[PDB]
Formats: C-alpha cells, structure tokens, sequence
C-alpha cells in the first residue's frame, strides 16, 4: 500500500498546442502545458506526433 | 417512332411528358454532417490541461 497509485489517473496526455505558425522553414507551436498538481512527468518519454 | 435526326414525318405524332421530381433537401433535423456516433471521427472535447 505504501507504493503505486490506487486512485484513477491516466498515463498519457494527448495534448494539442493552442497557437500555430508556419513559415518558410520553421514550424512553430507555443503549447501551454501545466504538470498536474501532484503527479510528475518524465522528459525521456516526451515526444511529438506530427 | 423514328430514329432520324431532328425531324421526320412521324415525329409530328411525337409527344412530350414531364420529368420525375426529386427534392434535394435535408432530413427532419438535417443530421448527416457531424460524426456524433461514429467511432472513428468522434470528438474528444476535453480541457486546457486535463
């Protein structure tokens, strides 16, 4: 009981950037993501689905 | 009665008759646009964080 979650939590967050910018070479996106108030997030598992 | 081009004797006995009607309209609620029930093109419709 002193380990992994028992309450409901989704493993992944299928997030979409708010604003878009396309130009000659760049494909800019300013995504506004806040990490959940208790839960943590790993950077090696973070990617982009294009 | 005749295969001949434009007009020939027996095409004086020729008759005209109206076309069958086809009302290009929409349904009792016009639903057929949004994928409400379809498992493929369904909507997530979630939050800015969750």
């Amino acid at each position: 009981h002193d380990v992994t979650t028992d309450r409901s939590q989704r493993l992944t967050l299928r997030f979409i950037p708010v604003d878009r910018e396309d130009t000659a070479y760049s494909y800019k996106a300013r995504f506004t993501l806040a990490v959940g108030d208790n839960r943590v997030l790993d950077m090696a598992s973070t990617y982009f689905d294009i | 009665p005749t295969i001949k081009e434009g007009n020939s004797r027996e095409l004086m006995g020729q008759q005209s008759m109206p076309n069958r009607p086809n009302y290009i309209a929409f349904r009792d609620n016009f639903i057929g646009l949004m994928y409400y029930n379809s498992t493929g093109n369904m909507g997530v419709l979630a939050g800015q964080a969750s």
